[PDB]
């Protein structure tokens, strides 16, 4: 209602008087164009606004109008399968409304369709006492996902009237008589982007998430609620790993955040996600995705806010009890946006010109993920799993972004360009990578598989470690230097790398390997390792074994390709292995 | 016509104008001096009834009390028409050819506008530079950003002239246009460019923006954006495939540091602006193709590297941008090689969209891979017996016949490939990786 | 005490309050926002007409004209009582246990005061941490400042929980207590510590102050002073022997640099403030014993390493203020050995005053020295000396590797060491054994 007047324009910073009623961090529409900006300072009635777009052509005398809120997200039916930018602007609706391929200045488009018709099916009886978080009804937003209309935070009371009906997200679907009065509820709630959503309680992420990626799920797995940094050079992955987890992860919803990447790196994802229909449900990936898209040339504030907007949406969905996975590609671009705005604010540098708050900002982001008991009477359980790609210039993981991320995440899948040139494209360096969840998930998998799985994981890691050490004596003094069982140790390590660790993203069977299949494929490799050592203990020679195991070992080579209906074939392998060696040993 | 006679203060290139109204940030101005001399400037700051401006040619000779400031009411703009092809402009889009006055269809903001991420298309088909080591190995696709680097005096000016005159597209009905922007080039070199462009008739395919080493630095800032605005008009509104060539963008970076220093924005990259990377990024990102539109804009920026050990912000700018690269080297320049392209480090990330069938020819990728591998090992042979006399002779014949073609002599990709086969035969016929038995 | 709607100016996290009076430097602030939310702040600077404050929770959402500020008339304090043991607080001394909230004996300036050097007592006694090579080879003394290090995700945080559970004093004439300060650690790390303490029952001898990685940085700076104030109260007023354990002081320095940048103060080395040395000094120098007073404040801070790269200010300055050092390393940790303590780089500079006859037992010094050098040559040979290298191997797997959940008696550490040197010929010393 209060109209401010521009009194100063200098580059990114506009000063507007007569704005005593606004608050710090309020968003404003600045100037005649109405370009969006953010109040960073206030001196008497004069607010200093840092604008998100270009100020070219804006000058004193023009009006400024506060939106009465901080950077916020619209949350309600119409959010899924949409493509926003960092500030939740509808990119396709840009195409439609503005009828151009460009993002004009100062043009405001509501994120969701406030005109679309949605069928609300109420599930609360009239007279029920509600507090924040309670589901009052739902809309089947997609064939897959049930959008659960919850009572907003800060509202408590009794439902006075509520009835199923076809509405807009602007029409009132419910009426709550709170202590202060009665105020209707709509299908949409707004939430500030930089403030995490309230939860009943934060929990430890102890249940492992099923990536279907063998490397990860067995050696460096991430729990539902955990955080995994993906640090690697170009071409190693980390856009395919993002994609791969978004496709096959046992998670309800996926929020894919493009942190101001190069234009073509975004064009790829923009086209490739819709045709990534995984057959677990049989509907498209976009049907369960919220996509925030930002390019290298897009507004800096949008690129900086991107991940926070995304994690706000992820929180909003796990508040319904859903499991959510948030993908950041790449957080290095996010930090470069942060550094750019810090420099333009003429702030004091920290490391490599990054702000002093870079670390705390990263901690604030990653601690908003996790396993949570959500608000509401029933005390639902949700989780946010964060997978953040980092692109350290030159692959240097000592760089501030990766070091600050590794300070708070508990999962590290370090991509290695050497393995990628070797076409070991699940480049996740088994020696350097780690997961602090590995022991807890080991106990979990021991109980729910009811096998001694973690013993196998330690044995596989042991042969890989010994492989690393024995390849040096190979390089300096030759392969002939090695013991007969040392050569066996290397060959079973080659088995685990090529038959199990390597996993093609674009083959229908290799792209996803279930828990059951993972266990059996590893088991057959390990039974090979067990039987051949006994051969050497009896006096059989390594070549004696290899000539005679060619066929069975090609069967373990094709283990990854056996479909999920016929894992009895893999179970057949290890027993066939055992019977084969006994004839060679004589 | 808005003009104020209220200059209160001038400090270096900056002027303080007062009792002002309706002036906008980065609006253009003219200082009409007390002698009648006119100087262009821009608005740095507007505060209530006041405006701080920066004068492009400097504030020498200005008398504050008897001069005035005209406020043109628009930002830096380019006049835009189909008549631009065959024309030569300066760093500000002003004509320098003594040619017929052009009536702009419209004036466009030199910054342009930013593409919707949804509407961007992949770079695809093929631009024929007429140079083998580029067209054949490091293939340029329409919508690609492919820069050429080098040390001072490595044929890069001549190479840019060659690509400007010889580049064209094969199967598109709607024809190719090339935009040429020289950044801070000495008058002798610009005049050389003009005589070459005029003799070859390549101007008829071209729009040229010439900025000279002694031109105002702010004009050096404007020139590349000028070029890209013209290219975006021709590509996305008049449907052309546009190739933008930019000489010594290192000169651009130094001019940008200069303008920043005049504005006293305490910068921290060896005196360089600090946003140097973001400025070049916004500039370099202006290439590509738009969904549903037949046009394309392609950038070939030319830059200069002093040394690989020497730490400088400008090479790191290049690190943040490259989508491939073509590298020129001094030790190789001496050798008499016409394009001094060290083939090993030069790379094109998007070569495969341009190669194929219906684009170039079937032999393209195959020939490229074998030539590169054999040339690497045969140069290392130049650095017994199994180091083939044939191999090292092939490397030197490859450098002295195949990569050296004459700055004024263009190889069609067909003729490039046919020559490739000619000399590729001088190799052990069964020492080649070739999943398609060639049988040429 | 009155409420002021005299907010004049807000720049970033800083406010300017006007028409103040009787406001003192470092005094506390309460902002009642226009929506009723309460935020606490601290005055950085105070003039006649005006005072400058920084708001801990930030200045976001504040409406200047319709908010109020109240000057609490005191600085950052700690409400202290014996009732603190068994309880877990946040960085500001507010409860996080949902427990019976405390009614304090008194409030103490968390800055504390500096001990008169005459009245300072030199450290000279033994603390049984229960880890063999700490108690034995690199022995910890009452009142000593001995820090430990670690690689990200390598068990450096498990050693703290272990040390805290097994830390005790033999004499037991007066009670031993441990103070645990968590400084910018993740919710998972803080939860690991809290539950370890609660399940082992170590909370029953412990006071815990937990500050999280996403907590405000100004609170992070406040945390160690809260902890050491509680420790000095327990030690110098109630006579307890206190062990203060600080989880990740590198995070402390990061938070300090963050506030220094927020206030636009002249940068020091690599952004870290010019007063970083003396500011760590006011923390570290709070260890020790006092003449005529039973009770000790003993400090073992834990620092994550700079990862074997170029010298960094905080290790350098800590070393300039502290004396000793201990090292934890993945090379032993991913070898499966726990605690992964590298014995050669580790050291206790004040060891000789903690261990002897009447503190541990006769056969301690010779064991320490002889086993240390024997492991040194054993590792150098390992990586007929018949089995001298295998002495290092056993020292690795049995002597060092005791288990995160095993409290070794001091005498059995000595006994295991002796039984290990049996491998070596008796031709090595002029002592009785
Ligand atoms: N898991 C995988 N399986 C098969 N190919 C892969 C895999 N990961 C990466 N690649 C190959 O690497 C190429 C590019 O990897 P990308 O994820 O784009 O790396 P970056 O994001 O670092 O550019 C892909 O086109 C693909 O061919
Ligand atoms: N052979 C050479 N060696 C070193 N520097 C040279 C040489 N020839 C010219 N230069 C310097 O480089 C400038 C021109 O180089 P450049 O702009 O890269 O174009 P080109 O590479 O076509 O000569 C000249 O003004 C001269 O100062
Ligand atoms: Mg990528
Ligand atoms: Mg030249």
């Amino acid at each position: 209602m209060q109209i401010g007047k521009i009194i100063k324009v200098s580059g990114p910073l506009v000063m507007a008087e007569n704005m005593s009623e606004a608050s710090i961090q309020d968003m404003c529409l600045v100037g005649d164009l109405g370009v969006i900006g953010e109040i960073i300072e206030m001196r008497q009635d004069v607010a200093s606004i840092q604008v998100y777009e270009e100020t070219s052509g804006i000058g004193p005398g023009e009006p400024v109008r506060s939106t009465g809120e901080a950077l916020s997200v619209e949350l309600g039916p119409g959010i899924i399968s949409q493509m926003f930018d960092g500030i939740q602007r509808p990119l396709d609706t840009f195409m439609e409304v503005t009828q151009s391929n460009f993002l004009g200045r100062g043009v405001q488009l509501p994120a969701l369709d406030h005109e679309k018709q949605w069928w609300f099916e109420a599930t609360i009886e009239e007279g029920t006492e509600v507090s924040a978080g309670d589901i009052i009804g739902y809309v089947d937003e997609t064939k897959i996902i049930q959008h659960k209309i919850m009572v907003p935070n800060g509202i408590k009371g009794t439902v006075q009237k509520i009835e199923s009906g076809s509405f807009t997200i602007d029409d009132p679907i419910c009426v709550i008589e709170t202590e202060q009065g009665l105020k209707e509820l709509t299908m949409m709630q707004k939430w500030p982007v930089r403030r995490g959503r309230p939860i009943k309680q934060k929990l430890n992420p102890d249940v492992p998430m099923i990536t279907g990626q063998r490397v990860i799920d067995t050696f460096f797995p991430v729990t539902k609620g955990g955080a995994a940094a993906v640090p690697g050079p170009f071409g190693a992955g980390k856009t395919v790993v993002q994609h791969q987890i978004a496709k096959w992860s046992d998670v309800d919803l996926v929020v894919y955040v493009g942190c101001g990447e190069r234009g073509n790196e975004m064009t790829d994802v923009v086209n490739e996600f819709p045709e990534l229909i995984d057959p677990n449900t049989g509907e498209s990936l976009m049907e369960r995705t919220v996509l925030i898209a930002n390019t290298s040339n897009m507004p800096v504030a949008a690129r900086e806010a991107s991940i926070y907007t995304g994690i706000t949406i992820a929180e909003y969905f796990r508040d319904m009890g859903y499991d959510v996975a948030i993908m950041a590609d790449s957080t290095s671009r996010w930090a470069e946006a942060l550094r750019e705005m810090s420099g333009r604010l003429e702030e004091m540098p920290g490391d490599e010109g990054y702000p002093a708050y870079l670390g705390s900002r990263l901690a604030e982001y990653y601690e908003r993920s996790g396993r949570v008991i959500a608000l509401g009477s029933d005390q639902r359980e949700g989780s946010i799993t964060a997978i953040s790609a980092v692109s350290p210039s030159g692959g240097d993981i000592s760089e501030p972004v990766t070091q600050n991320t590794l300070r708070v995440v508990k999962v590290f899948w370090g991509l290695d360009s050497s393995l990628a040139q070797k076409r070991h494209f699940p480049s996740i360096n088994w020696i350097q990578s780690y997961s602090l969840y590995s022991t807890e998930v080991g106990r979990y998998m021991d109980q729910i598989l009811q096998q001694d799985w973690s013993d196998m994981v330690t044995e596989g890691m042991r042969i890989l470690q010994e492989e690393e050490q024995l390849n040096e004596i190979v390089r300096l003094v030759g392969i002939d230097s090695l013991s007969d069982n040392d050569r066996l140790t290397l060959e079973v390590a080659k088995s685990i790398r090529e038959d199990y660790l390597q996993q093609n993203a674009f083959d229908d069977v290799d792209t996803f390997t279930s828990r059951e299949k993972q266990f059996n494929m590893l088991k057959v490799i390990l039974t090979f390792g067990k039987e051949a050592r006994k051969a050497l203990s009896l006096g059989a020679y390594f070549n004696e074994i290899m000539e005679g195991t060619v066929a069975v070992r090609e069967r373990i080579s094709r283990s990854k390709y056996i479909p999920e209906e016929e894992l009895a074939k893999i179970s057949s392998i290890n027993e066939e292995i055992k019977e084969t060696i006994q004839l060679i040993v004589s | 016509i808005k003009e104020y006679r209220t200059i209160k203060e001038v400090v270096g290139p900056l002027m303080a104008v007062e009792k002002v109204s309706g002036v906008k940030y980065e609006e253009l101005i003219e200082v009409r001096m007390q002698n009648g001399e006119i100087r262009r400037g821009q608005v740095l700051e507007v505060q209530e009834d006041k405006a701080m401006v920066q004068i492009f040619e400097g504030t020498s000779g200005i008398n504050l009390k008897n001069s005035s400031v005209r406020f043109l009411g628009h930002p830096l703009q380019l006049g835009v028409s189909e008549d631009m092809i065959g024309r030569v402009f300066d760093g500000l889009g002003r004509p320098k050819d003594n040619g017929p006055e052009i009536l702009p269809e419209k004036y466009l903001d030199i910054n342009g506008e930013v593409i919707n991420p949804i509407a961007r298309d992949y770079p695809d088909e093929f631009i024929q530079t007429g140079i083998s080591a580029i067209d054949h190995l490091n293939t340029l696709v329409r919508g690609q950003k492919l820069p050429v680097f080098g040390p001072p005096g490595a044929g890069k000016s001549a190479l840019a002239a060659q690509i400007a005159r010889q580049a064209t597209v094969l199967d598109s009905s709607d024809d190719f246009a090339v935009v040429f922007a020289a950044i801070g080039i000495t008058f002798e070199e610009a005049e050389f460019f003009m005589e070459d462009f005029r003799q070859t008739g390549a101007i008829d395919r071209s729009v040229m923006f010439m900025n000279l080493a002694n031109d105002p630095a702010i004009e050096r800032i404007a020139t590349p954006r000028m070029a890209l605005t013209a290219a975006e008009y021709l590509a996305y509104e008049k449907g052309m495939h546009v190739l933008v060539i930019m000489e010594d963008m290192t000169n651009y970076a130094e001019a940008l540091r200069e303008i920043s220093a005049a504005r006293r924005e305490v910068p921290g990259r060896r005196g360089y602006p600090g946003y140097l990377y973001t400025n070049l990024a916004t500039l370099f990102e202006r290439a590509g193709r738009i969904r549903g539109l037949k046009g394309s804009v392609t950038q070939i920026p030319i830059l200069t590297m002093p040394e690989d050990d020497k730490t400088h912000p400008i090479p790191d700018l290049t690190g943040y941008i490259t989508e491939g690269q073509i590298i020129l080297t001094r030790e190789l320049y001496k050798s008499g090689i016409s394009p001094p392209i060290d083939v090993l480090p030069s790379l094109s990330r998007l070569k495969d969209k341009g190669t194929g069938a219906g684009k170039t020819r079937e032999d393209h990728a195959a020939t490229m891979n074998q030539l590169f591998a054999a040339y690497a090992q045969g140069k290392q042979a130049k650095e017994l017996s199994d180091i083939d006399k044939i191999y090292a002779k092939f490397a030197e014949r490859f450098e002295n016949e195949y990569v050296n073609q004459g700055f004024y002599t263009n190889r069609t990709i067909t003729e490039t490939l046919d020559l490739g086969w000619e000399l590729l035969a001088m190799l052990p016929r069964t020492e080649l990786k070739r999943i398609k038995d060639d049988l040429l």
